[PDB]
């Protein structure tokens, strides 16, 4: 088949290992339980997703996770602000460690809300890129979230 | 399930349950609340001795995790109140409450320069408190608890200072001589099983300002590159580390600096499984499984390292790694050499 490399990247307290969990189970120390068999657009595929909870802080395992990395979710909670503000340096790390202006990714409001959705889609509109919200709790918007990085790593 | 789970016995002083409440319900129930249903259930058939084991169950408690009141004046405010009470009945004889509220820089070699960040790597790591990966997990950011802020700026400090030593030398022959130290000594810390510091190395050597350096890797061994190879497939991604958990399950004796994934792990076992059934009772495997991932990490907070070192050498090289470098300098330095 095809195996899809996935990255949840974002600030934590959002619930990115929420609804990463959420994709995936209905014992994350075991290889497998971040990893999954689905179907997309009529052929099989294997998504191989890494959440970010620890990992933010230590440089190294930040560069070998993107540059390992093959699509992101950057990632924020629409009832804080700055979990907004952080994709900016998110996405320029992210092109200094690809070397592109045409990296994988798809920007995801996440969880009243401080966030308007206007300003979310103006960015991911300033850099080209699909914007998605979520409900990790009930309405789990995932599979369309995460497929909808699948056909963005599909289509490079 | 509050009462029913608060029923830990003590005769006159006697669990591993009693240790995984005490350790872990400030995870899910607010310990102030706890406190106040101590003292609510105090007042009770010939059952004094009830009251003293709930006083030998404050006394425990308070001295095992001695932190419960720093952060917390509503804790400290209940169980004042709670010794208060007791010597205000004056009964009992619990002595619990007159008890209680009383230019060159390494001309070192490879295995001396691995074992000193080693001693420095453990000597931060032991500082770190549980309540700071506690807060870790809830809070979300390290910020605000000063321990495992130091180890994870020890190991970026490692990282920027592996990264600007390689690029501190002209011409990529230079650099690849650096980069074979490096080597040798990413492979000296993986044989005295300090992973930490191992992937702190080997990330400031697997950068991507360090990576692009095409002439330095043409000039670096063949034997060097393999081991890099080996070792950046150890520390990888895939499978969320599983080449790294077959090490470690396949390490033994002191193989204990471990890496922050750790901190991922327990975020996981958070987000898994919910703090509280929809039946208001809150179920424990989840912080049972907490409980013995972070006694596994206090365990390892306990241990001696095989290897001895120069303290005034561990201040050198402490000077040495607080250096201010961003990614930007860094970055502008590996273009302005390739």
């Amino acid at each position: 088949m095809t195996e899809y490399k996935l990255v949840v990247v974002g600030a934590g307290g959002v619930g990115k290992s929420a609804l990463t969990i959420q994709l995936i189970q209905n014992d994350p120390t075991i290889e497998d339980s971040y990893r999954k068999q689905v179907v997309i657009d009529g052929e099989t595929c294997l998504l191989d997703i890494l959440d970010t909870a620890g990992q933010e802080e230590y440089s190294a395992m930040r560069d070998q996770y993107m540059r390992t990395g093959e699509g992101f979710l950057c990632v924020f909670a629409i009832n804080n602000t700055k979990s907004f503000e952080d994709i900016h340096q998110y996405r320029e790390q992210i092109k200094r460690v690809k070397d592109s202006d045409d990296v994988p990714m798809v920007l995801v409001g996440n969880k009243a809300r401080t966030v308007e959705s206007r300003q979310a889609q103006d960015l991911a509109r300033s850099y080209g890129i699909p914007y998605i919200e979520t409900s990790a709790k009930t309405r789990q918007g995932v599979e369309d979230a995460f497929y909808t990085l699948v056909r963005e790593i599909r289509q490079h | 399930l509050l009462e029913k789970c608060i029923q830990s016995f003590d005769s006159a002083g006697s669990d591993h349950m009693l240790n995984m409440v005490l350790a872990m319900h400030s995870w899910v129930l607010p310990s102030a609340d706890l406190a106040a249903r101590l003292l609510t259930s105090y007042q009770k058939d010939t059952q004094e001795l009830r009251r003293l084991q709930i006083c030998h169950l404050v006394r425990y408690w308070l001295m095992r995790h001695p932190e419960v009141m720093h952060q917390d004046p509503q804790l400290e405010e209940v169980i004042g109140r709670f010794w208060a009470t007791v010597a205000r009945e004056g009964n009992s004889a619990q002595r619990r409450l007159g008890d209680s509220s009383d230019l060159l820089f390494d001309h070192l070699e490879t295995g001396e320069l691995a074992q000193h960040l080693t001693y420095l790597e453990f000597r931060s790591f032991q500082a770190i408190t549980p309540q700071d990966l506690r807060s870790y997990v809830l809070q979300g950011s390290v910020r605000g608890c000063p321990a495992l802020e130091g180890s994870v700026g020890l190991s970026n400090s490692v990282s920027r200072w592996v990264q600007v030593m390689v690029l501190s030398r002209p011409g990529p022959l230079q650099r690849a001589q650096v980069l074979d130290k490096f080597i040798h000594v990413a492979q000296r810390l993986h044989q005295l099983q300090n992973f930490n510091t191992l992937m702190a190395v080997t990330g400031g050597l697997c950068h991507s300002a360090i990576s692009r350096l095409k002439d330095s890797h043409a000039h670096l061994s063949p034997d060097s590159t393999k081991a890099l190879l080996e070792l950046t497939e150890l520390l990888a991604s895939h499978n969320n580390y599983a080449r790294y958990r077959r090490t470690w399950a396949g390490c033994a004796g002191f193989r204990l600096p471990v890496l922050g994934v750790h901190l991922k792990d327990l975020v996981s076992l958070h987000e898994a499984q919910p703090d509280r059934l929809p039946d208001g009772r809150l179920h424990l495997p989840k912080l049972n499984n907490l409980y013995l991932r972070l006694q596994e990490l206090v365990a390892l907070q306990g241990q001696h390292p095989p290897c001895s070192a120069n303290e005034d050498l561990l201040h050198l090289l402490t000077l040495s790694l607080d250096l201010f470098y961003t990614e930007d300098e860094i970055y502008e330095l590996s273009y302005a050499r390739e």
